């Protein structure tokens, strides 16, 4: 039964981080007067976990943005290549956003290029699709939400060669259609482009 | 403004794990972007990262157990010093409403009908049993439901006749 008291508000541990905030500790361990044989104990508060403050911000690694919109599909010195069998090229852009304070840079290629045919504003033959899956209730949490499924006039893409050769090497590349065409089809229920149907949503809950 | 500062943001749960200390300002705790903060300790565990949209929650239960209903799910713009995609301040929720259908069976329980008349006693001498029977068909039960109680009742009858 040796009476134990408190030692120092003890020697400081160094701030364990070179950036931002960290947690040092000293506490006050029951070391200069140790309770022995299981008698009394050290009375008070032994807790010190201290917030050390380093005035240097930490590096943050930059994250990728979403992929942009596809550029118009043209070819150099070939007028307009719309509705023809002339393969062109198109581009898309991203943005490395958020890298500050000597952080790591974005890992990857920032540009995406593919070969394309230009189908922008070209008249095509079409066929009516079936009823799509029922959409969400719009507007949610507002006055009278309604569902929406639709049959749209899907264009029939022309049977062009799906690959193209390269001049420098014999290996071939993909071709992918791009554009907003004007599909031609017979009418269904008084519409030429898209016929939809709205049904209101039942038992709308509070948000 | 002093705010409780945590050491690790557990993603996909929204919970602030590993407590560092309290009373530090928001500009000092978020110098390390792997941290998280919590004001007033009543909720809203926000990470120190740039404001990005969190994951969509699971769907709420269907507002009715029968026929077509509606269910919600929310998403909270988590982050600090920035705006989410669409000029959205941090802390704003976004909901999505979809129609659900739990089952196609409705009012499974059924009520009792009118009681039938009393049958005569089961024996003409000594004692026996006497029974009334009713039906469970006003309205009829659907699916594997059943009428509450018993389908028949029984009591004794005395004929006052020596065998
Ligand atoms: C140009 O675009 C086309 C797409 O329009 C792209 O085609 C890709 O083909 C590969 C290989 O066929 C596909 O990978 C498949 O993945 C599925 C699972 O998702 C597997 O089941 C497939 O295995 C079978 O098919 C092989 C041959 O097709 C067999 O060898 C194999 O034993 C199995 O039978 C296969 O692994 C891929 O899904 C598509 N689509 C893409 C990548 O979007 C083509 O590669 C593109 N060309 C260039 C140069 O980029
Ligand atoms: C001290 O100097 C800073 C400039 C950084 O380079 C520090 O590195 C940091 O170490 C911790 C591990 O404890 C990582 O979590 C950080 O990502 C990293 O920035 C360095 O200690
Ligand atoms: C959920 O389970 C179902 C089987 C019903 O018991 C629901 O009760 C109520 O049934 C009426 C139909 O008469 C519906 O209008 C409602 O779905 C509900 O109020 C129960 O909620
Ligand atoms: C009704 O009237 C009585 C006077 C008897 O004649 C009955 O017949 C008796 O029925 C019981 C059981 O049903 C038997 O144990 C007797 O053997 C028989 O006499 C009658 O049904
Ligand atoms: C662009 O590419 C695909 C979507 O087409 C995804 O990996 C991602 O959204 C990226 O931004
Ligand atoms: C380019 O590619 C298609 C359009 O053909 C879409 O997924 C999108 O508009 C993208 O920017
Ligand atoms: C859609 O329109 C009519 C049906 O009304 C048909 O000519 C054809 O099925 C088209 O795809
Ligand atoms: C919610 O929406 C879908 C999940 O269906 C994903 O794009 C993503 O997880 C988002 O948080
Ligand atoms: C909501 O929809 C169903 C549950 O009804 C599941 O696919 C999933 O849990 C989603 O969050
Ligand atoms: C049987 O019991 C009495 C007749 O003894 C009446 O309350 C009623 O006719 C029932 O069916």
């Amino acid at each position: 039964g040796v009476a134990g008291g408190w030692g120092p508000w003890g020697p400081v541990s160094p701030c364990p981080v070179t950036c931002g905030l960290g947690q040092t500790m000293e506490q006050r361990t029951c070391n200069h007067p140790v309770p022995q044989h299981g008698g009394p104990f050290c009375a008070g508060d032994a807790t010190r976990t201290h917030i050390c403050n380093t005035a240097v911000p930490c590096p943050v690694d930059g994250e990728w943005d979403s992929w942009g919109e596809w550029s118009p599909c043209i070819r150099r010195n070939m007028k307009s290549i719309s509705c023809q069998e002339i393969p062109g090229q198109q581009s898309r852009g991203r943005t490395c956003r958020g890298r500050k304070f000597d952080g790591h840079r974005c890992a990857g290629q920032q540009q995406d290029i593919r070969h394309c045919y230009s189908i922008q504003h070209c008249p095509l033959k079409g066929s009516w699709s079936e009823w799509s899956t029922w959409g969400l209730c719009m507007p949610p949490c507002g006055p009278n939400p309604t569902r929406a499924r639709q049959r749209l006039c899907t264009p029939l893409l022309p049977k062009y060669p799906p690959t193209v050769s390269m001049v420098e090497g014999q290996g071939e590349k993909n071709v992918t259609f791009w554009g907003r065409p004007l599909p031609r089809c017979e009418e269904l229920q008084g519409q030429k482009l898209v016929v939809e149907e709205k049904r209101p949503c039942l038992h709308v809950p509070a948000c | 403004d002093p705010v409780l500062c945590f050491t690790q943001y557990e993603e996909s749960s929204g919970k602030c794990k590993g407590l560092l200390g309290g009373g530090v300002s928001v500009e000092d705790c978020c110098l390390n972007t792997a941290f998280a903060y919590q004001k007033r300790s009543g909720g809203l565990c926000q990470p120190c990262r740039s404001p990005r949209w969190s994951l969509w929650s699971t769907w709420a239960p269907c507002s009715v157990t029968c026929s077509e209903g509606s269910q919600l799910r929310y998403r909270r713009c988590v982050g600090w010093n920035g705006q989410c995609s669409g000029k959205v301040a941090p802390g704003t929720l976004e909901w999505q409403l979809q129609a659900c259908e739990d089952q196609q069976c409705c009012p499974e329980m059924g009520g009792w009908s009118g009681w039938g008349p009393w049958e005569p006693c089961s024996v003409t001498c000594s004692k026996g049993t006497r029974t009334r029977r009713r039906a469970c068909n006003h309205p009829a039960p659907k699916c594997g439901g059943h009428c509450p109680g018993q389908a028949q009742e029984s009591e004794a009858c005395d004929t006052q006749q020596v065998c």
